[PDB]
């Protein structure tokens, strides 16, 4: 998920992006 | 684990600002 | 319209901190 | 929507409830 | 009334950076 | 109240340091 | 200590919600 | 106080409601 | 006036997201 | 300035992005 | 580092907080 | 800058003033 990902590593707008809708 | 519930709170309002119309959906389990 | 941006932006927050383990889809109008 | 009903009118910690999973 | 709502939830972290350790009591009206 | 006085005017720190304790 | 400061913040707004019309009182020392 | 309590530990909405006015 | 406040709070929060390491400057009207 | 043209009007990421050093 | 990321967050609100009408800058590198 | 200075150890608001316009 978004936890194990973005939260460990600072992500990338782009990298955001394929958290939404 | 409270720095992972702290982090998880930047992580929504970022997906808020990147998103926008489209929406986004948060699932940490 | 920019209050309403300003009101979802606390709406997801306050969602998050609601809703927790259980996770949210935030559908904006 | 949870904009339209929360954004109108304040809502509480129960009515924020309804649009988790 | 909502934009109330939202200026009380700045008010509070304003007064939190303010206080410090000294602590406040937040009353609404 | 801190309401009636900051949402209608913007307190300064210096207004602001009237409410802690 | 910072993330002590850190997690304050978010103490303040999470009461701030969770309280609302009563108010809450903030008290580090 | 609540430093010690919800910092340490993630407090749930009800031990939250033990520091409202 | 205290909206246009609570707005550049908002849009400081948003310039530290969009612009990372490059870093900005704020300067209000 | 940033103020007049975002407060007014809601700006993208890449209107925001222009007051980036 | 995510930790220096979020500090920085509020950083930036404390710096909007405290300058005002001045402004300020941020510049992590 | 003020991520060493102002991250590593807290400061106080007269410190933050060093970083105004
Ligand atoms: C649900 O608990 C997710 C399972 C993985 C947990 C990861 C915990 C650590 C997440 C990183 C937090 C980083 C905070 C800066
Ligand atoms: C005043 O200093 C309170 C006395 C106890 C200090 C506890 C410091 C650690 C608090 C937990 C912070 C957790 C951050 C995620
Ligand atoms: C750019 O990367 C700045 C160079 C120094 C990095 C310091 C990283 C640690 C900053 C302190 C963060 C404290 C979070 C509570
Ligand atoms: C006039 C005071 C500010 C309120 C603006 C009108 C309400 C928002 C417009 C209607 C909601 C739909 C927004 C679509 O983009
Ligand atoms: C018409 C613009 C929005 C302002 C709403 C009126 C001010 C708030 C109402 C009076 C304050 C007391 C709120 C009590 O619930
Ligand atoms: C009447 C609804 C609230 C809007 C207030 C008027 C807009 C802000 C005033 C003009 C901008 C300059 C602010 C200077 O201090
Ligand atoms: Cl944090
Ligand atoms: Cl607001
Ligand atoms: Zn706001
Ligand atoms: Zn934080």
């Amino acid at each position: 998920g978004i936890v194990e990902q973005c939260c460990t590593s600072i992500c990338s707008l782009y990298q955001l992006e394929n958290y939404c809708n | 684990f409270v720095n992972q519930h702290l982090c998880g709170s930047h992580l929504v309002e970022a997906l808020y600002l990147v998103c926008g119309e489209r929406g986004f959906f948060y699932t940490p389990k």
